[PDB]
C-alpha cells in the first residue's frame, strides 16, 4: 500500500536497524519490514513479497523525483 | 566380434537410462524457463512493473 | 618461416671451440630417430655456445609471423579500439542522465561517513539533499 | 564393454574397406594380403599417397614421410599399424 | 597440478608458465601488504577497513594497484593472460577445479 | 547469511614485531561463507568426478 | 579423379547422419517440458 | 639441388608435397563433402604437371609449390593426439628398463 | 573427450554425437544456454543485470565497456553454437570404428554433472535475493552512497537494451547455424587473403603468446646473459683474478 | 605388460596402480584415523571459537568514542 | 664408484666453455656498451631516485584532506 514517497527515518532509527549507508533515504523506513521479513525469510523470492514490492515502487518514486528536480537544473542552463 | 566392411552408421540405440535421464533433464530445464517466463515477460522487457499487478 | 630467435649472434670466435651456424633444436623434426629423443639431440652433437637458448627447456619460438608483423597486428586491433573510444569522447555520443545523481539527507550522511563536526562536512559528506 | 584391442584381423577387414571403396583399384587381381599397389592394384606415385592418407585417418595416427613410401603392399600396411601406440 | 604428467614435456613448461606468471603477481601483492603496514601498521580486516577514508587517496592507489596487478594473474586478465591456456595440460578435473 | 552470526577461529600468534602483530586467526563471514560455497561444493563434485 | 571417394563417405549422410536424424531432437526434452508447462494452465485455472 | 624427373628420389619429393597439399586443405576445411571437392582439385593440379622432362622447368614449381604451403598453412593443423604435437603425447611414459647399480655412497 | 575411443580434442575430427551421447550433449546443452543468459535460468539473473548496469553507469565509460560487454555476450551466444554444432550435430569427421564404440561413461562419472545441472537451472533464482537483494544487509561489500546505481539499473534504462543481448544472442545464433549447416562455403577461408589474415590473428591469440616469447622472455633471458658475460666473467675478472694475473 | 621396478622405487604414494596386498586392514586402521581426527577437530573448533559481534556490546563502545574525545 | 654417467665429450666442451668466458673476452666497443649500462647508467639514475626522495615521503599514517566525490551535476544536456 504505497502511493507516495513516505516520511524520512530518523538519526537514531538507523542506528537501532543498522541500515546501510547507501540506502538511508527517504525510502529507508519502507526498507525496514523488508528487511526484518527476508532474514526471517532466508531471502527467498516469495517470503517478501508485498512487503518487496512496496519498496521498489519507493525507490521507483524516489527516482522519478530525481527525474523532475534533472530537469528543472537544466532549466537554469537555459536562464544563461 | 568383426569389422563389418562397407555399411551405413544406423539409428544407434543407447539404454534408455542415459535417453530418459537427459529428457527429463531436458524437460525440466524448458518447463522452468516457460513457468517464470508467463510471470516474469513483463519485468524481463521492462514494458511493465513488479508492483503493476 | 624459419627464422631464429632474437638475441642469438651471427658470429663468434672463442678460440679453440668449434665454430658451427646456430640451430634451433625445438624445430627439429619430431619423428626422425634420436639418441635422446626426448630432447631431439644425438649423442656427442656439439653445442653452440649459446645452446641453451636454442634447445627445448628454453621459451617456446614462434615463428609463424614475423615478430614485426606481430606488433603490426597487436597495435592495430587495440588502435581500432582507441578511435571508437576517442570518437565518442570527442564527439561526445554517449547519453547523459537520465535523472539527478542520487541524493542523501542528514547533510548528505556526512556524521555516518566517518564526520565529526560541521566544519569538515564536505570532506566526508556524500551528495547533498538540498530539496527535503 | 570398453574399446576392445584392435587385433589384425580387425586391421585387415578395415583396409580392405579402404581399397574396395577406393575404386581406382585395378579390375579384378582380388583384394589380397600378398598384392601390391602398382603392380597387382594397379596405383600411380599419386594414387598411392591418397591411399595412405586414407589410411592414416582411418587408424587416426600420422604416417611420416619416411615409413609411408616403405609400404608397398597390403600387408605391410597391416604390419605397419600394428606396431603402433595410437592405431585406433 | 598442471605438470601433473611430469614426463610430458609440454605439461611440464605450462606448469613453469602458472608459477613463474602468478609469482609476479604475488610480487606486487607482497609489494602492497608493505605499504599497507607502511601507512596503517596492520594487515587486519578489522583495523585497515576501519580506517579507509581518513587515508590519503594516493596512498590507497599504490596499495591497490599493487592489489589489482596481483589480481589480472590469477584471474587472467589481459597482460597476464598466455598461461590461462596453458593451463589446459592438466588432466581435465584440474581444469574444471581451477 | 540467514542468522546474522560471525566465527573466528584465532589459533596462535604468527608474527609480534612491534606494533605489527599477525594472527593465525581464521574468520567466516558473510563474504567468506559466500565463497565457501562455490568452492568447496564443486571441489567435492570434481573429486567425485 | 573427381572425388573417387564417392563410395567410402557414404555412411557420412545416411543411416544415422541422415539430416533428419542429426537435428532429430537437438533441443532435449522441448515438447516434455511444453507439455508440462500447458497442464500448469489447467492446473491453476 | 639439380632435379631429376622420374628418378626415385624425385617422385618422393612429389609425394610429400602432396602429403603437405591435402593435410593443409583438411585442416582448413572441415566438411568432408567440401574436403573431396578441393582435395579431387588439388590432385589434378598435381596431376596435369606430371609429365615433365626438363630440371629448370620442374624446380621453379617447386620454388613455386612451397610458397603456396606457407602462404596457406593452417595456424593451428589438427594432430593425432598421441603423435608429437598432440595433446596427448608422450603422457604417462613406461618407465625405463634397466637394472639397479647400487653404489656405496 | 572419454567416450570418443581416439580421445581427440579438436572439434574438427568431431560431428554427430547428439545421438550416440545423448547424456553428454545435454548438459552442454542447459549449461551453454545458463551460461549464455536464456531467460529463467541462473546465468540469466545473474550476467543479464551486469550488462544492464554497463548502461545505467551513464558515464563515459560505462557507454564505451557496454558495447565490449554486448560483444562478449554475442560472441558468448556464437562459440557456444560453434561448439555445439560442431561436435554433436556436425556431419560426422571420425572413422566409422569410432561411431560404433561410441558410449556414455560410468555412473560415478555421471552424478556430478546432473547435480550440476540442477543447480545451473535453479541456483540463480532461489539465491537472487540473498545477494542482488534490494537493501540487504552485506556490509562486507561496501557501497559508498555516491556509488549506488541500482536504483537507475533497474528502473531507467532504454526499453530496447533490455532484450538487446538476447536478441543478437539466439538471433544471431540461428543465422551462424544455418551457414555453418547449409552454407558452409562462404567459411572456407584460407582462399581469402584478409580473412586469413584476420583468421591467423585471432586464433594465434592476438599474437600475444608470441610477443611475450620472442621479445620479453627472451630479452629478459638475454639481460642475464650479457650480465653473465660482461660483468661477471668481463669486467670483473678484468678488475679481479684474469686481469690482476697479467699485470 | 610392462615393469614399475616395484622392487626398490617405494615412494609415500606407491606409484604405477599400487595396491598392498592387506589394503582392506589398512584403510580400517586410517579410516578411523580420518574418524579419529574429525571428531578431535570438532572439539577443539567449538571450544576454542566465538563470536566476534557480541564479546562487547554497544554501551561500552559508545564510552570509548568518547574516552578517546 | 661405477661410472653411473654416460660422460659426453661435446657437454664437456661446452661446460668447459661456459666456465672460462673470461679468457676469451675483450673490451671491445660492444662490452663497453653494455659495462656502462649496467655498472654507471642504472646505478646512478637510481642513485638519484634514492637520495632525491630520501626523506620526502612521510607516509607513516598518512590523512586525507581534499575531497573525493564531486557534489554538484553539470550536464552537457
Ligand atoms: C521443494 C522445492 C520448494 C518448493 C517451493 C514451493 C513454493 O511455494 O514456491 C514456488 C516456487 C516458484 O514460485 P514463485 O514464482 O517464485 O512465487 C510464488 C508464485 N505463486 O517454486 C520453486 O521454488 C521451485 C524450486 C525448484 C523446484
Ligand atoms: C618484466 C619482465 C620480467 C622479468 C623477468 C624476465 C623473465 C626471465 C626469464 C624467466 C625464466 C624463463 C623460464 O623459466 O623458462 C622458460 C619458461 C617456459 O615457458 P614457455 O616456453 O612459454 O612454455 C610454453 C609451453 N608450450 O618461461 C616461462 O614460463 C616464464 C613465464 C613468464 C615469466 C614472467 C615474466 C613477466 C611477464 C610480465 C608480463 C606483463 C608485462 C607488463
Ligand atoms: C634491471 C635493469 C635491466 C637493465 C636494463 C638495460 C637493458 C640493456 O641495456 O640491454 C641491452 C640490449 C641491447 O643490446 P644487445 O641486444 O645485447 O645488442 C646485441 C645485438 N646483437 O637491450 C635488450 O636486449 C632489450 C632490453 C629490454 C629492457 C627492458
Ligand atoms: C671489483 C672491485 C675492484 C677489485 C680489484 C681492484 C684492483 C684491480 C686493479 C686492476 C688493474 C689491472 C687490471 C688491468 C691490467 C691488465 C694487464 C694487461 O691486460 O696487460 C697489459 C700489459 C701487460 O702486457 P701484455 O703481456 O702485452 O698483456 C696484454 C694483454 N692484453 O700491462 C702493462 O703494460 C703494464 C701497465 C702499466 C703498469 C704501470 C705500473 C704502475 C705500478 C703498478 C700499480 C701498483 C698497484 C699497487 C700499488 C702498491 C703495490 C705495493
Ligand atoms: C684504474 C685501473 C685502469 C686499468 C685499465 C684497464 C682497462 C683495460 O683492460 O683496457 C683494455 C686493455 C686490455 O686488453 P683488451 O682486453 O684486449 O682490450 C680490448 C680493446 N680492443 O688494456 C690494456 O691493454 C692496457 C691496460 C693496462 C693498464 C694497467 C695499469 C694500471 C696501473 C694502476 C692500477 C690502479
Ligand atoms: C586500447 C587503448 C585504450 C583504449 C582507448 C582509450 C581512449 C580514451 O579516451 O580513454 C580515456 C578513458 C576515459 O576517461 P576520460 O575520457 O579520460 O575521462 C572520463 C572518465 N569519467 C567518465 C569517469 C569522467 O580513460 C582511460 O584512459 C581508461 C583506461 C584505459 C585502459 C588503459
Ligand atoms: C676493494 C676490493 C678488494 C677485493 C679483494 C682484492 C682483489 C681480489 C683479487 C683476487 C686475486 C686472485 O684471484 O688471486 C689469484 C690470481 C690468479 O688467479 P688463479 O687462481 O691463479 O687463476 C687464474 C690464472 N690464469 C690466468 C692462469 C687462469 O693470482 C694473481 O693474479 C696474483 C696477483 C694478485 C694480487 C692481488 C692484489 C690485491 C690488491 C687489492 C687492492 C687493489
Ligand atoms: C600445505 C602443505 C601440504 C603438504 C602435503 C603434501 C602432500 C603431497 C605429497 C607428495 C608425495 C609424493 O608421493 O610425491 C612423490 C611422487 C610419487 O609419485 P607417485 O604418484 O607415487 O608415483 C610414483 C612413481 N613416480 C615417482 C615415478 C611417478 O613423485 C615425485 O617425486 C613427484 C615430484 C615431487 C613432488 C613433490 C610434492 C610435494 C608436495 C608439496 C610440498 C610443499
Ligand atoms: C654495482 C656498483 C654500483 C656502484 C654504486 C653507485 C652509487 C651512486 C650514488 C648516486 C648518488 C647520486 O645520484 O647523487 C647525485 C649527486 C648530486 O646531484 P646534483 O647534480 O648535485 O643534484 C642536483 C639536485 N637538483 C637538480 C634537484 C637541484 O651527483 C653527484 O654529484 C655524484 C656524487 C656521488 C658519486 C661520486
Amino acid at each position: 500500500g504505497v502511493s507516495e514517497l513516505p516520511e524520512l527515518l530518523s538519526h537514531e532509527e538507523m542506528k537501532q536497524n543498522k541500515i546501510p549507508l547507501a540506502y538511508r533515504d527517504r525510502c529507508a523506513r519502507l526498507l525496514v519490514p523488508l528487511n526484518k521479513c527476508r532474514k526471517e525469510g532466508w531471502y527467498m523470492p516469495w517470503n517478501c513479497v508485498q512487503e518487496r514490492h512496496d519498496y521498489e515502487q519507493c525507490q521507483y518514486l524516489d527516482f522519478k523525483r530525481r527525474v523532475k528536480e534533472l530537469e528543472e537544473i537544466k532549466k537554469q542552463r537555459d536562464a544563461a | 566380434f568383426k569389422y563389418v566392411r562397407g555399411a551405413i552408421v544406423p539409428k544407434p540405440k543407447v539404454h534408455p537410462g542415459y535417453v530418459i535421464t537427459s529428457k527429463f533433464l531436458g524437460g525440466l530445464m524448458w518447463f522452468w524457463i516457460f513457468y517464470r517466463a508467463k510471470q516474469d515477460y513483463p519485468v524481463w522487457f521492462g514494458l511493465k512493473h513488479p508492483w503493476e499487478h | 618461416k624459419s627464422f631464429l630467435p632474437h638475441f642469438i649472434p651471427k658470429n663468434y670466435s672463442y678460440g679453440d671451440y668449434p665454430r658451427l651456424k646456430p640451430e634451433n633444436l625445438q624445430k627439429r623434426d619430431p619423428y626422425l630417430k634420436y639418441d635422446d629423443q626426448a630432447n631431439k639431440r644425438n649423442f656427442n652433437e656439439p653445442l653452440h655456445p649459446q645452446q641453451d637458448d636454442l634447445d627445448m627447456w628454453a621459451p617456446d619460438h614462434f615463428d609463424f609471423v614475423q615478430d614485426s608483423i606481430a606488433l603490426k597486428w597487436f597495435g592495430t586491433f587495440f588502435g581500432v579500439l582507441a578511435v571508437f573510444s576517442s570518437v565518442i569522447y570527442i564527439g561526445g555520443l554517449y547519453p547523459e542522465k537520465p535523472a539527478n545523481p542520487r541524493n542523501y539527507p542528514f547533510s548528505g550522511l556526512a556524521k555516518d561517513l566517518g564526520a565529526s563536526s560541521e566544519e569538515d562536512t564536505l570532506l566526508y559528506a556524500a551528495k547533498i539533499d538540498k530539496s527535503i | 564393454s570398453s574399446t576392445p584391442s584392435l587385433t589384425k584381423e580387425i586391421i585387415y577387414d578395415r583396409i580392405v574397406e579402404i581399397l574396395e571403396s577406393y575404386d581406382n583399384v585395378k579390375q579384378g587381381s582380388t583384394i589380397s594380403p600378398a598384392a601390391s599397389f602398382s603392380k597387382d592394384l594397379g596405383l600411380d606415385s599419386l594414387d598411392t599417397v591418397e591411399v595412405l592418407l586414407e589410411l592414416e585417418n582411418e587408424f587416426s595416427i600420422l604416417i611420416p614421410d619416411n615409413e609411408a613410401d616403405e609400404i608397398k603392399t597390403v600387408q605391410q600396411a597391416v604390419d605397419y599399424i600394428a606396431a603402433q601406440e595410437d592405431s585406433i | 597440478l598442471i605438470s601433473f604428467w611430469f614426463t610430458r614435456f609440454n605439461a611440464v613448461k605450462s606448469g613453469l608458465s602458472a608459477l613463474l606468471i602468478n609469482r609476479f603477481g604475488d610480487a606486487l601483492l607482497v609489494l602492497g601488504l608493505s605499504y599497507l603496514v607502511l601507512v596503517t601498521g596492520s594487515v587486519n580486516y578489522n583495523t585497515v577497513f576501519a580506517l579507509g577514508s581518513y587515508l590519503d587517496v594516493n596512498m590507497i592507489t599504490v596499495i591497490l594497484i599493487c592489489f589489482l596487478v596481483a589480481s589480472m594473474a590469477k584471474s587472467a586478465q589481459l597482460g597476464l593472460h598466455s598461461w590461462l591456456l596453458l593451463a589446459m595440460e592438466g588432466p581435465t578435473p584440474v581444469s574444471s577445479l581451477l | 547469511i540467514f542468522n546474522e552470526i560471525e566465527y573466528t577461529y584465532n589459533i596462535m600468534n604468527w608474527l609480534n614485531v612491534e606494533y605489527l602483530v599477525v594472527d593465525w586467526s581464521f574468520t567466516i563471514d558473510k563474504l567468506s561463507v559466500s565463497m565457501l560455497v562455490p568452492v568447496v561444493t564443486v571441489s567435492f563434485l570434481v573429486h567425485l568426478y | 579423379a573427381g572425388n573417387p571417394w564417392k563410395r567410402r563417405d557414404a555412411w557420412r549422410s545416411q543411416g544415422a547422419f541422415t539430416r533428419a536424424n542429426r537435428f532429430r531432437g537437438a533441443l532435449p526434452g522441448f515438447f516434455w517440458g511444453l507439455g508440462a508447462f500447458g497442464v500448469y494452465c489447467v492446473y491453476e485455472k | 639441388k639439380a632435379v631429376v624427373p622420374f628418378s626415385e628420389a624425385n617422385k618422393k619429393y612429389v609425394s610429400s608435397l602432396y602429403r603437405k597439399s591435402l593435410r593443409t586443405a583438411h585442416d582448413w576445411i572441415n566438411k568432408t563433402e567440401f574436403y573431396r571437392v578441393k582435395a579431387s582439385e588439388i590432385r589434378s593440379r598435381f596431376d596435369a604437371n606430371k609429365h615433365i622432362n626438363d630440371p629448370n622447368e620442374l624446380k621453379v614449381i617447386f620454388k613455386e609449390t612451397e610458397a603456396l604451403l606457407e602462404d596457406y598453412a593452417h595456424p593451428d593443423p589438427i594432430i593425432p593426439p598421441c603423435r608429437p604435437g598432440g595433446s596427448k603425447f608422450e603422457r604417462n611414459i613406461p618407465p625405463r628398463v634397466e637394472a639397479r647399480i647400487p653404489i656405496d655412497v | 573427450i572419454h567416450s570418443i575411443i581416439s580421445e581427440y580434442q579438436d572439434i574438427r575430427m568431431y560431428g554427430g554425437f547428439r545421438q550416440f551421447i545423448p547424456l553428454a550433449y545435454t548438459c552442454i546443452f542447459i549449461a551453454s544456454l545458463s551460461l549464455m543468459a536464456i531467460p529463467g535460468l541462473t546465468g540469466f539473473y545473474s550476467k543479464d543485470i551486469i550488462i544492464e548496469s554497463m548502461y545505467g553507469e551513464y558515464t563515459f565509460s560505462g557507454f564505451i565497456i557496454y558495447w565490449f560487454a554486448l560483444i562478449s555476450a554475442t560472441c558468448t551466444s556464437l562459440y557456444s553454437i560453434r561448439l555445439i554444432y560442431y561436435t554433436f550435430l556436425n556431419n560426422p569427421n571420425s572413422p566409422k570404428y569410432i561411431y560404433i564404440n561410441l558410449k556414455e561413461n560410468d555412473i560415478v562419472l555421471i552424478t556430478p554433472m546432473i547435480i550440476l545441472t540442477i543447480l545451473s537451472i535453479f541456483g540463480g533464482y532461489l539465491l537472487r535475493d540473498i545477494y542482488l537483494g534490494m537493501g540487504s544487509p552485506f556490509n562486507e561489500l561496501f557501497i559508498h552512497p555516491n556509488n549506488l546505481s541500482l536504483i537507475e539499473t533497474e528502473f531507467s534504462l532504454p526499453s530496447i537494451l533490455k532484450v538487446l543481448p538476447l536478441i543478437t544472442g539466439l538471433g544471431g545464433g540461428l543465422i551462424l547455424l544455418l551457414i555453418y549447416e547449409f552454407n558452409y562455403s562462404l567459411f572456407l577461408v584460407y582462399n581469402n587473403k584478409n580473412l586469413s589474415k584476420l583468421y591467423s590473428f585471432f586464433n594465434q591469440k592476438i599474437m600475444f603468446d608470441q610477443l611475450l616469447n620472442n621479445l620479453i622472455l627472451r630479452s629478459g633471458l638475454n639481460i642475464g646473459w650479457l650480465l653473465n658475460v660482461h660483468i661477471d666473467r668481463g669486467i670483473l675478472q678484468l678488475f679481479g683474478p684474469l686481469g690482476l694475473w697479467k699485470l | 605388460h610392462h615393469i614399475h621396478t616395484p622392487s626398490y622405487i617405494k615412494p609415500p604414494t606407491g606409484g604405477w596402480n599400487f595396491t598392498p596386498a592387506n589394503w582392506k586392514q589398512n584403510t580400517v586402521l586410517v579410516l578411523v584415523g580420518f574418524t579419529a581426527c574429525c571428531v578431535g577437530l570438532y572439539k577443539l573448533g567449538e571450544a576454542g571459537s566465538y563470536n566476534p559481534k557480541l564479546k562487547y556490546k554497544e554501551e561500552e563502545l559508545s564510552r570509548w568514542n568518547q574516552s578517546a574525545k | 664408484g661405477p661410472h653411473l654417467l654416460r660422460e659426453d665429450a661435446s657437454f664437456q666442451r661446452y661446460g668447459q666453455l661456459r666456465d672460462n668466458l673470461a679468457t676469451y673476452w675483450k673490451f671491445n666497443r660492444k662490452a663497453a656498451r653494455n659495462v656502462f649500462i649496467f655498472l654507471v647508467a642504472v646505478p646512478a639514475g637510481l642513485g638519484y631516485l634514492a637520495y632525491n626522495y630520501e626523506g620526502k615521503t612521510p607516509f607513516v599514517g598518512k590523512r586525507r584532506t581534499e575531497p573525493i566525490f564531486e557534489q554538484d551535476y553539470v550536464p552537457r544536456k
